[PDB]
């Protein structure tokens, strides 16, 4: 069983995170955990489903939320549902008040956002609850269905994230294989090459992160260059639903089959993974 | 360099739009001559599309021979030069591209806007030189200037069907009609000539005229954000001469629609 | 003959625009004491009427003489499309006049707009009227009366813009709920219930009737809520059970509005 209250604009801030889901996932899945984790994840049947996780933790935007199932051997809980149902429940509460939101019983289980709105109109109560419908998944799907882990063959700071975006609308037109290549110089280039028409683009001036080791000086070094890899549409999903541009923005090609993305702006970060072939 | 043609823009937005406004076929042809380039959208034997950018809009243009022709993606060329923009502000949009002998058509396009400039470069390449097709300018009969705003307001009703044009015959006070025939629907336009500002008339003889509506259809919808000329020939035929009177930050821009058809 | 001038004829507009999400084709009928604007569904399960009191009109004319069918039936697509295309067009100050002729072919509307009148003649052949005068009564007992305005926000929740099913229910204890539901759930069935629930007094006039339910089908009847316009005063008017429908009444100074939908 579990339960919680939102009352801020931290209720907004809430709400465009699930907008900020359903856009890019239709079936996420959303664990509560104790009192600080809420995370929402991609991956039912459809092979890996790239691999969106979004924790955000509840520690800031809440007055009270509890927490605790008659859960086997551990206390965090899982939950998986439509991402519509989060949204289109959540886009009609950033007006004012309050939202509740828990788990229900019969009625087939589901999550219950109750949702609490202000009546001017002399003193009136009115109240909308949506239910969601839900599937709390097995005992053993846990373990292999994580998403986190820590991978590092070359990283780079994006651009404008709606620039770029402006430029794959276009290319999706002419082919559905894109190659993405960043550098040790800023650089960035989206690639597309067909027979009748190559397109490419050049995101000159940004940054790169540098990470160390266990020494006494900068850090280890190895012997590589400059970093290419193929994809599809999928940079196109990912980038739908950035349109508060990132506070922070990154894309750590790794070694020519993954590319990540770490995401985080404000309280919430956000993490993406396309995979490289067709 | 050494090259069929060259050409540098500072506002790509220049060729993109009037380009924008004959775009409903697939492809076009694009004779440059050393005076400009003309883009030509042929439908089906009876519409025409021209469509001439001078050179002194483009801020550099050159070319080595008088003929530079070719075939090229009218719809995957346009997706190129707004690569990146529904959405400008005071940063702007430059192109810039590169022609020669038979192989290859590349654009050099950037983009400067609050931190960051972008350059992209395409490649789009040249197919056949098809059939030339080339209509009239013969005789006018009556000429006509209407307004960019009332005209394409009156637009609003989307017929499907049928089209034909009209023009009066009086000492000092004509007029011009437009009318479509549909499924229980006849529907009548007709302009005169109070608050005519550069909207000018020449009705000599009175003249009464059919289009087929299906081919006409793109020239107004997509072109007439501005206002034109309405001219029916009857020299070699009797037809529509649409002619737009377009332009971006003051300069001499046009497009064309010729078309003749009578019934179907 | 029936002439809508300024401001009013957004509200026909409008007024049709209701309509034409209830049904295909409409029952223009004029009458001494104003145009109907009659329609029924598809499938005759529920009807919708807006009649206009002559006042609102700058001419109105339906003379008694000759129990001639001076009743026209027109494709709902084909009249709309005139009448929702054309006045938000609004330039400076246009009129309209709905021309109904005694004699041949059906009916003439056509708009003045300074230079330049549009005139859409539509023929409304397959020469058939459906009529008959339909006041059904108070045969309800239940009322409720509510700022329009009020009723909109019961809806704002549950909007996907696709609900067929919704469920005005006076239950509780003087609580307004507005559920929704199917019960189909397993392995893969599905179904995601929204109710919307309201204050006692947030409503001008509930009669209490602990307990009864209605559903109606949500899109005829956000067709009149959308006319939501002006703090228009919405009237709920329901009997209990099935086959008894509801009416959803609208009160006004020249506007006498008046929608039935069957409730399942």
């Amino acid at each position: 069983f579990r339960a919680k209250i939102v009352d801020g604009a931290c209720l907004n801030h809430f709400t465009r995170i699930s907008n900020m889901i359903a856009k890019l996932a239709k079936t996420c899945t959303l664990r509560i955990s104790p009192d600080k984790l809420n995370f929402i994840l991609c991956d039912k049947l459809a092979n890996g489903g790239v691999s969106m996780w979004c924790e955000l933790e509840q520690e800031n935007f809440f007055n009270e939320f509890q927490m605790e199932g008659v859960s086997a051997e551990n206390n965090e809980i899982y939950l998986e549902l439509t991402s519509e149902n989060l949204s289109r429940a959540l886009k009609t509460a950033q007006n004012a008040r309050a939202l509740k939101i828990k788990l229900t019983n019969k009625h087939f289980p589901c999550l219950t956002v109750s949702v609490e709105l202000l009546s001017m109109s002399s003193s009136s109560r009115i109240v909308t609850h949506d239910i969601p419908i839900k599937v709390i998944p097995r005992k053993l799907w846990k373990d292999l269905q994580e998403p986190v882990v820590p991978d590092p063959d070359v990283s780079i700071y994006l651009p404008v994230l709606k620039t770029m975006k402006s430029v794959v609308e276009k290319m999706k037109n002419i082919s559905n294989h894109l190659v993405i290549e960043a550098n040790l110089d800023g650089e960035l280039n989206l690639k597309i090459e067909t027979e009748l028409v190559c397109v490419t683009t050049h995101f000159k001036d940004l940054g790169n992160p540098p990470l160390a080791s266990e020494s006494t000086h900068e850090d280890r070094n190895v012997e590589h260059m400059a970093e290419v890899h193929i994809d599809i549409r999928k940079l196109l999903q990912f980038l739908a639903g950035q349109q508060v541009n990132p506070t922070k923005a990154l894309c750590n090609i790794v070694n020519n089959k993954m590319v990540h993305f770490d995401l985080l702006h404000e309280d919430v970060s956000l993490q993406y993974f396309i995979p490289a072939l067709s | 360099d050494q090259y069929s043609l060259v050409a540098s823009l500072d506002n790509v937005r220049n060729l993109s739009t009037i380009l924008k406004a004959i775009h409903f076929r697939e492809h076009a042809t694009c004779f440059a001559t050393k005076n400009g380039i003309k883009v030509t959208v042929e439908n089906a034997k009876c519409v025409q599309a021209n469509a001439f950018i001078q050179a002194g809009i483009f801020q550099e243009f050159k070319v080595q021979e008088e003929s530079v022709t070719f075939r090229i993606n009218l719809t995957v060329l346009l997706d190129c030069l707004s690569i990146f923009g529904s959405s400008p502000m005071p940063g702007t949009l430059t192109a810039l591209r590169m022609c020669y002998q038979g192989y290859g058509y590349p654009l050099m396009l950037f983009l400067e806007e609050g931190g960051v400039v972008t350059v992209c470069k395409i490649n789009t390449q040249e197919p056949e030189e098809t059939l030339d097709f080339d209509f009239c300018s013969t005789n006018v009969i009556n000429k006509i200037i209407l307004q960019s705003e009332g005209l394409r307001e009156a637009f609003s009703e989307l017929d499907m069907t049928s089209e034909v044009l009209q023009i009066t015959m009086s000492p000092d006070k004509p007029y011009f009609r437009l009318s479509t025939f549909g499924n229980a629907g006849s529907s009548h336009l007709d302009y005169p000539k109070d608050s005519d500002l550069m909207e000018a008339f020449h009705c000599n003889q009175t003249q009464v005229n059919r289009y087929k509506i299906s081919l006409l259809k793109p020239s107004t919808k997509a072109l007439v954000l501005s206002c034109k000329v309405s001219i029916r020939t009857d020299n070699r035929g009797f037809l529509s001469l649409q002619y737009m009177i377009r332009n971006e930050d003051g300069q001499i821009c046009f497009v064309e629609y010729y078309c003749c058809p009578d019934e179907e | 003959k029936c002439l809508v001038t300024g401001g009013n004829v957004k509200v026909l507009g409008k007024a049709v625009h209701s309509l034409s999400r209830i049904g295909d084709e409409l029952y223009l009928e004029p009458l001494e004491d104003g145009l109907s604007l009659r329609t029924v569904n598809s499938s005759r399960s529920a009807y919708a009427c807006f009649l206009f009191a002559p006042l609102f009109f700058q001419q109105y004319q339906a003379a008694t003489p000759g129990q001639d069918l001076l009743r026209c039936k027109i494709l709902m697509k084909s009249f709309l499309s005139v009448f929702r295309s054309l006045a938000m067009l609004e330039k400076t100050v246009e009129k309209c006049c709905i021309s109904l002729n005694g004699r041949s072919s059906r009916l003439v509307v056509q708009l003045h707009c300074k230079f330049g009148v549009r005139k859409t003649h539509n023929l409304s052949f397959q020469d058939c009227e459906s009529l008959q005068a339909v006041f059904d009564p108070a045969s309800c007992p239940h009322m409720l009366r509510a700022p329009a305005r009020v009723l909109g926000e019961a809806v704002l929740p549950f909007s996907p813009a696709l609900a067929e099913v919704t469920l005005g229910i006076g239950r509780g204890r003087r609580v307004i709920l507005r559920s929704y539901h199917e019960e189909e759930a397993d392995s893969t069935a599905k179904a995601m219930v929204t109710e919307m629930c309201l204050g006692e007094e947030d409503f001008q006039q509930l009669q209490a009737q602990e307990g009864v339910a209605i559903t109606f089908c949500l899109k005829e009847f956000r067709g009149l809520l959308s006319f939501a316009e002006s703090a228009n005063l919405n009237l709920s008017i329901h009997f209990d059970a099935p086959g008894r429908p509801a009416i959803f009444t609208i009160k006004d100074s020249l506007l006498d509005g008046h929608f039935v939908l069957a409730t399942l």
